[PDB]
């Protein structure tokens, strides 16, 4: 079927360089461009760069130009990405673009994509403390990095009341997340509150109990 | 009692050059053209001979198909006694012609972004093409004194090239896709009607 | 590498006339050899091509042959615009190279030399320098002298000449012979006189003013 | 960049239009129109190319045109699920590419939300470091409006704020976090530090004491 | 109308280097050679560069090698040239040659060309003095560079009895020109009269009367 997979990435420091990829299946890839479209966090799209259907031609976004190469194989149906001097500012998703039939420049398929951030912070453990005055609980997972540890109450078990807030990114380079719990006064003390925080890139369980 | 393939003509998805223009035997068929000819998705539709309104409910013997891909500039050199590039190397109609053209836009699926380095067209020659006259001959011609050896070189390289199409040309210079019609009669019962 | 040869470097002759130009080549080359024509300032235009074949748009009485290593160029009848220099190429081997350049011009009976004055400009004096230019329009032959006379005294090496290109109607010549100075010697002196000693002149005739008067 | 109108918004059975206005070299010039739907986190989908033409499968629905340098998105019968950014797209004959930039729709089907605010004082942990950070945390909010103005006893005070863009949150409502970095002279010398938020102009009041 | 229109020029530095163009139009560009052609001024003409259709091969002259480079672009319709470690004595009108076209002709139209120069005084502006007196008028211009330098009367309103001299090198390393005019004194005090100079590498447009 008409698919798209894209290599993969991760965090990297600025000035350095990053490969990407795309792996395709379901339609000749040897008869048609590819392109490539970066999204800021919680903006619009913006082009990149194009590279011709025989690895003839190139183009490139006028702030990318001189920072990148695009390369294809008819043979192994592989399209290679090579971000080079890496600016923080080109942290975004990338998408691997079709280049599809009953068309031209335009873009249909659209492959998943792969996000890809440019930050020189201190990878630091998440360090919990509690949120303690319908009242409400909470826990404090503040000065962490990177994006983003997943929290869980109760190992799965309280739902009602649990919101995401935007912990958007301290200047200083360390995000700071939580969890809410709304629940009535009446039931606060008989049931205990447990906030399982898990830091996946680093892989650490850390825990608090809050009382109001 | 089947009819023409024209879908897997028409609606092609390879095409060949105009120097290597490609060919098809059609015959023995019951044929509705009335579903191209009002289909309206076609850029231009001429032909010379018989009306199409009219051989629709007529019946032919022979006929063949033919395509390949030129510039929107000399479209118009397909037709009976005109000249230029293709007229002269590449494909000339014959002036008694009574076949069918068809032309229609196809920038959406021929033209590729960089320049499509595939289809070509034959450019000098020692005379002119006769009706019909297919050459695939590459040989470097010789219009000097020294050996050639078919090396490219000093001396009238080969006479093909390929076209840019540029998807950000104007309309003329944009490729346009073409299916010749040839419409014969001979002793052979007539094998195609409607 | 070949070397080309043109013959002869200059010409000269009246309407009506028949004029040949002569190329010879190095080595063998059998028919390739073009013929060009460059207007003065201009670009130049081909006027045969294989040594042998009219270009078209060209007229006919332009003409030449010849084969293997000598060739010739021919003009039947000269006019007064096909004053230009002319130039061939040969036309076979990687390293092309042109000819050597043979100027043509038209030959006249005489024409008598036209005289003018100039003073300067005062504009010019307030800059603080003198060039005054004495003028000779519409004159035949080319060839010419032009003589300076300040204060009945001779003034020779600070002269320059300019002279332009023949024309293409009556197909004369033209000079500005410019006298450049300070204004203060400029000043110094008063009397001014350009005098011409030309052929077609039966006397030396003389131009000239006074500094202040006009 | 060209030219989007930075929201929208409409009932439910109506129809909107949205602009998407350019220069005159690359929409004006050609008829290379391109319209994109992207629900959010997934990846984008092709809906109109070049005038109104669009992909097998996207209903008949949807319905697009361009004038003079400005590109023009009509939607017929607003819906719950179409609620959704989209995003205009043409040719660069420049020998570029361009986009057309942000357009956020949302269909209004219920009127209002009023937020649901906490406030908790900085842990005891947290004061041992010499770090005080009054953190109030919001929920439950529609639509996406809140903006945070932390009150002190006598005197307002927004030193070191961490603002946030509101993001909607599960139960067709929005939600959001706040820090307040004052130093730990500021966070105990006050009588009582209040939380006061701005939604929509509502405002529900959240004050902490030192204890 | 078959043309073949040059890129700019002017001064640059010895061993410097330069882009120059040839525009085209009336002729599928794609279908002919092309070559370059430089004349010293006054001297016999001189083959430089050669290059086939599609770049495939190129040639050069024996004393240029090394240093020239041809290009094409079947897409823009225009010939390229690219020079670098430029000679004083390349100083020449590089013309633009296309070679054996469609049918066989050698040579054909090929055009007006561009100035090009290999020295470092300066890029000044001329100026310009008046001259009055059956008699003539004029106006002189004097101490310029570089050439060239055109000059109209009125705009270009009168078309007979005017002259204008070639223009010499000064002893102080510049050109200047002459120009005069001729008219019978009929219409000397009715009629004014304005010579219009254009130094195309300053751009100083200057007109002045000319009146006794
Ligand atoms: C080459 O390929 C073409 C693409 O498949 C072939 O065209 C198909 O031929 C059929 C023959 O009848 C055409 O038929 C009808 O089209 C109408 C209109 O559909 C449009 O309207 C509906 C809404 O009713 C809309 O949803 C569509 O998107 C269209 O806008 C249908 O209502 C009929 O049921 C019937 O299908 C097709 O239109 C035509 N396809 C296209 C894309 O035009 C063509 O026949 C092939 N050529 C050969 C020689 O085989």
């Amino acid at each position: 079927q008409v698919q798209l997979v894209e290599s993969g990435g991760g965090v990297v420091q600025p000035g350095r360089s990053l490969r990407l990829s795309c792996a395709a299946s379901g339609f000749t890839f040897s008869n048609y461009a590819m392109y490539w479209v970066r999204q800021a966090p919680g903006k619009g799209l913006e082009w990149v760069a194009v590279i011709s259907y025989d690895g003839s031609n190139k183009y490139y976004a006028d702030s990318v130009k001189g920072r990148f190469t695009i390369s294809r194989d008819n043979s192994k149906n592989t399209l290679y990405l090579q971000m080079n001097s890496l600016r923080t500012e080109d942290t975004a998703v990338y998408y691997c673009a079709s280049g599809s039939d009953y068309g031209d420049y335009l873009l249909v398929y659209w492959g998943q994509g792969t996000l890809v951030t440019v930050s020189s912070a201190s990878t630091k453990g998440p360090s919990v403390f509690p949120l303690a005055p319908t009242a409400a609980l909470g826990c404090l997972v503040k000065d962490y990095f990177p994006e983003p540890v997943t929290v869980s109450w109760n190992s799965g078990a309280l739902t009602s009341g649990v919101h995401t807030f935007p912990a958007v990114l301290q200047s200083s380079g360390l995000y700071s997340l939580s969890s809410v719990v709304t629940v009535p006064s009446s039931s606060l003390g008989t049931q205990t509150y447990i906030c399982n925080v898990n830091h996946k890139p680093s892989n650490t369980k850390v825990d608090k109990k809050v009382e109001p | 009692t089947n009819l023409c393939p024209f879908g897997e003509v028409f609606n092609a998805t390879r095409f060949a050059s105009v120097y290597a223009w490609n060919r098809k035997r059609i015959s023995n068929c019951v044929a509705d053209y009335s579903v191209l000819y009002n289909s309206a998705s076609f850029s231009t539709f001429k032909c010379y001979g018989v009306s199409p309104t009219k051989l629709n409910d007529l019946c032919f013997t022979n006929v063949y198909a033919d395509s390949f891909v030129i510039r929107g500039d000399e479209v118009r050199q397909i037709a009976p006694g005109q000249t230029g590039k293709i007229a002269d190397y590449n494909y000339k109609l014959p002036d008694d012609f009574t076949g069918c053209v068809i032309a229609w836009n196809s920038n959406n699926l021929d033209s590729k972004v960089g320049g499509n380095y595939n289809y070509l067209y034959r450019l000098f020659r020692k005379s002119n093409l006769k009706p019909f006259e297919r050459d695939i001959s590459t040989e470097i011609y010789q219009a000097g004194s020294t050996p050639c050896n078919g090396v490219e070189g000093f001396n009238c390289y080969f006479p093909l090239q390929s076209y840019g199409f540029q998807p950000t040309n104007g309309v003329g210079y944009q490729p346009y896709r073409v299916v010749v019609l040839s419409f014969e009669l001979l002793h052979a019962p007539a094998t195609v009607c409607g | 590498d070949i070397q080309m040869t043109q013959s002869p470097s200059s010409l000269s002759a009246s309407v009506g006339d028949r004029v040949t130009i002569t190329c010879q080549a190095s080595q063998d080359i059998t028919n390739y050899l073009n013929w060009y024509q460059q207007k003065p300032g201009k670009a130049p235009k081909l006027l045969i091509y294989a040594a042998s074949n009219l270009e078209t748009g060209v007229p006919s009485r332009f003409s030449g042959s010849g084969s293997g290593t000598d060739f010739t160029f021919t003009i039947s009848g000269l006019q007064p615009e096909d004053i230009a220099t002319y130039y061939c190429q040969q036309y076979d081997n990687l390293p092309l190279t042109f000819g050597g350049g043979t100027k043509v011009e038209i030959k006249r009976t005489v024409a008598a030399p036209s005289v003018f004055i100039f003073p300067p400009s005062d504009e010019q004096l307030k800059s603080g320098t003198a060039s005054v230019v004495c003028l000779l329009n519409n004159f035949y032959p080319r060839e010419a002298k032009v003589q300076w006379k300040v204060d009945n005294a001779l003034q020779s090496g600070n002269s320059q000449e300019s002279v332009t290109e023949q024309d293409s109607k009556d197909s004369t010549y033209s000079l500005s012979s410019t006298l450049t100075l300070s204004k203060a010697d400029y000043e110094k002196h008063k009397v001014y006189a350009c005098e011409v000693t030309h052929q077609g002149l039966s006397s030396p005739v003389t131009k000239s003013f006074n500094r202040g008067e006009c | 960049a060209l030219t989007q109108p930075a929201s929208v918004s409409g009932s439910p059975g109506q129809s909107i239009t949205i602009s998407c206005t350019g220069t005159s070299s690359d929409v004006g010039g050609y008829n290379y129109v391109s319209w994109y739907q992207q629900h959010p986190g997934k990846a984008p989908k092709l809906m109109i190319y070049d005038v109104s033409k669009r992909p097998s499968g996207v209903s008949n629905r949807f319905s697009g045109s361009k004038s003079g340098n400005t590109a023009s998105l009509t939607i017929s019968g607003l819906q719950s699920e179409d609620e959704a950014d989209y995003y205009c797209n043409s040719l660069t004959s420049i020998s570029t590419w361009v986009f057309g930039g942000g357009t956020k729709l949302t269909v209004l089907g219920q009127p209002k939300a009023a937020p649901s605010v906490t406030l908790f004082p900085p842990s005891s942990e947290e004061l041992q470091a010499n770090k005080a950070t009054l953190v109030c945390l919001i929920s439950d909010f529609y639509p996406g409006a809140v903006t945070v103005a932390w009150k002190a006893d006598s005197s307002p005070v927004k030193a070191g704020v961490e603002t946030t863009t509101p993001s909607k949150q599960s139960n067709n409502k929005y939600a959001a976090s706040s820090y307040l970095s004052l130093t730990p002279e500021q966070w105990k010398s006050h009588r009582s530090y209040s939380c006061q938020v701005t939604h929509e102009g509502s405002t529900v009041e959240k004050t902490v004491a030192p204890t």
